[PDB]
Parts: C-alpha cells; sequence; structure tokens
C-alpha cells in the first residue's frame, strides 16, 4: 500500500464543495464538503 | 340607419392597459435567394 | 461582452510604500478574475487568481480583494522588479474572454 | 522545465497567408489545452483562439472568426495556427500560453512563450 485516496472538485479550497475518497485499513470515507487546505 | 364608416379612436392619459395608446409598427420582408438592397454589418474578404 | 475598466491607468510611486490598483467589470463576475504582471518586452506572468488567492512562487506582498464588479490589487512594499504594467482578466463568462486596458506603474 | 518556443513569424503582404508554430516540452502536453494570445503594439492583450486537449472543441474570437484556424499534433508536441486573408490590423505579437483547468474548462494562462512578431505592409 502506498496510495489511499483522491481529492476531487474545483478550486480545492473553502469556496466550493469538494470530494474526498480517502480509504484506510478498515473502511472508506467518501464525503462531500468544503475542506480548506492541508499541504500534507 | 346610415352610419359614418369610421369612429373616433379617442385617447386620454388615464385608461386601462387594454385601452392604452399602443404604438405599433410592422416590418415586412420578402426573403429568398435573390439580390439585396438591405444588408448587415459584415466586411468583405478577398477572392481565392 | 463584459468590459474591464482599470481606473488608475497612470501610477507613479517611489519604491518602499504601498500601491493600490482597481479593475471594474460591467456585470457581476463573482470572484472570477486574475491579475498578470508584465514588464516591457517580456511575457506576462500570473500573480493572483480567484481575486484573493496568490499563485505559486508569489511573494506575500502581493494581495487582492473585491467581489462582484469591484476589485482591487494591493502591493504592500514595491521592489525593483514591481514597476511594470498590470492587466485584469475576467473568466466568469467563459466564451467571450476579455482583458483590461492595463495600468503602468513607474518610479516617482 | 517547461518551454514554449514560437516560430514562423515575419513580413507578409496584405491578403496573404502565414503559419505559426509553438513547440512545447517539459510537461504532459497531451492533457492540456493551449491558447493563442496576440498583443497589438500600444494595445492590451487580445484573446484569439483555443483548442481542447484532443482537438474536437475549438473556439475563435469574433474579430478573426473564419480566417484563422487552430490545430495541434500530439505526436510532436506542437501547436499550429493557420492564418488566411491577413489584413492591416493583424499586425501584433502572438503568444502561445498553456491553460490550467480552474472553475471552468480553462481560464488561467499559467505559462507563456516569448512570442513572435507578425507585421503586414506593402
Ligand atoms: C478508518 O476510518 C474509519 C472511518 O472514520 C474509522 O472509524 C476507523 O477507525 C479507521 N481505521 C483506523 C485503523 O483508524
Amino acid at each position: 500500500n502506498i496510495i489511499r485516496g483522491w481529492i476531487f472538485g474545483t478550486t480545492l479550497d473553502s469556496k466550493t464543495q469538494s470530494l474526498l475518497i480517502v480509504n484506510n485499513a478498515t473502511n472508506v470515507f467518501i464525503k462531500v464538503c468544503e475542506f480548506q487546505f492541508c499541504n500534507d | 340607419n346610415c352610419y359614418f364608416p369610421l369612429q373616433s379612436y379617442g385617447f386620454r392619459p388615464t385608461y386601462g392597459v387594454g385601452h392604452q395608446p399602443y404604438r405599433v409598427v410592422v416590418l415586412s420582408f420578402e426573403l429568398l435567394h435573390a439580390p439585396a438592397t438591405v444588408c448587415g454589418p459584415k466586411k468583405s474578404t478577398n477572392l481565392v | 461582452e463584459i468590459v474591464m475598466t482599470q481606473s488608475p491607468a497612470t501610477l507613479s510611486v517611489s519604491p518602499g510604500e504601498r500601491a493600490t490598483l482597481s479593475c471594474r467589470a460591467s456585470q457581476s463576475i463573482s470572484s472570477n478574475l486574475a491579475w498578470y504582471h508584465q514588464k516591457p518586452g517580456q511575457a506576462p506572468r500570473l500573480l493572483i487568481y480567484g481575486a484573493s488567492t496568490r499563485a505559486t512562487g508569489i511573494p506575500a506582498r502581493f494581495s487582492g480583494s473585491g467581489s462582484g464588479t469591484e476589485f482591487t490589487l494591493t502591493i504592500s512594499s514595491l521592489q525593483s522588479e514591481d514597476f511594470a504594467v498590470y492587466y485584469c482578466q475576467q473568466y466568469n463568462n467563459w466564451p467571450p474572454l476579455t482583458f483590461g486596458g492595463g495600468t503602468k506603474v513607474e518610479i516617482k | 522545465q517547461v518551454q514554449l518556443v514560437e516560430s514562423g513569424g515575419g513580413v507578409v503582404q496584405p491578403g496573404r497567408s502565414l503559419r505559426l508554430s509553438c513547440a512545447a516540452s517539459g510537461f504532459p502536453f497531451i492533457i492540456y489545452g493551449m491558447h493563442w494570445v496576440r498583443q497589438a503594439p500600444g494595445k492590451g492583450l487580445e484573446w484569439v483562439a483555443v483548442i481542447s486537449f484532443d482537438g474536437r472543441n475549438t473556439y475563435y474570437a469574433d474579430s478573426v472568426k473564419g480566417r484563422f484556424t487552430i490545430s495541434r499534433d500530439n505526436s510532436k508536441n506542437t501547436l499550429y495556427l493557420q492564418m488566411n486573408s491577413l489584413r492591416a490590423e493583424d499586425t501584433a505579437v502572438y503568444y502561445c500560453a498553456k491553460a490550467e483547468p480552474y472553475i471552468s474548462s480553462f481560464d488561467l494562462f499559467d505559462y507563456w512563450g516569448q512570442g513572435t512578431l507578425v507585421t503586414v505592409s506593402s
């Protein structure tokens, strides 16, 4: 494993809703929201 | 039993919308594949 | 067609202090606008996109604000590479594509 | 590093045709759209045309609609612009700029070439 999930959407910022499909060791975490910024 | 053919179209500033002095002008064309005396803004290129 | 207008066409200011510029749009364009920096003889460079977000490699002194039809571009401290011409370009109405007249910033 | 290099400009007579090219390298050229932007001397930047990442979708400015043709060759990482019926006002410097998808399909010109000169005179 070296890849977990993806970030979709436009502006990738807290102005337009985005999508996050991060997967982990147990479940998946698909959600639609307006995440700000991470740099990590 | 002998009436005037035409009657007044009298107008006043205070009538209903259906009775307001509506101004109407009609435009008529005879479009086909033919020469023209009326055109539109469009520049003419060069012939090749 | 939506027309950009840049009120401060001429701008002379000595290095060190702050400079303020404005661009106006005929219709509401939300925050969809970008600023470009162009010295004479060179290709323009991207400075600000989204009317509030700086581009990569852009020093923090460059900033902007405004939404709708009124926008401003603010440089807190001008340096030797900042005296140039700035253009405002809208991209809300995608098909037309329009640019501002541009402002020339020069040394006082 | 990315590098957009233009060629094909020069001196032309009114009513003639010219072809410009803009070679690209240093980035995945096949997945990005490209534009052509011209700037008349003493005037601001003017949009001209745009081609999508494959070529089915193209758009033109109303001032050069019908006379200008834009195309690309993915197998060579090259971009072309075929100009026909050149008039006096088409004297300017043309720029090829990569497009970076934002909000819409393409609205930001993030990298620009040096530009080439096109002038028409008798
Ligand atoms: C994976 O994500 C789910 C959803 O939040 C969480 O409940 C779970 O604890 C996560 N797995 C681990 C190992 O933390």
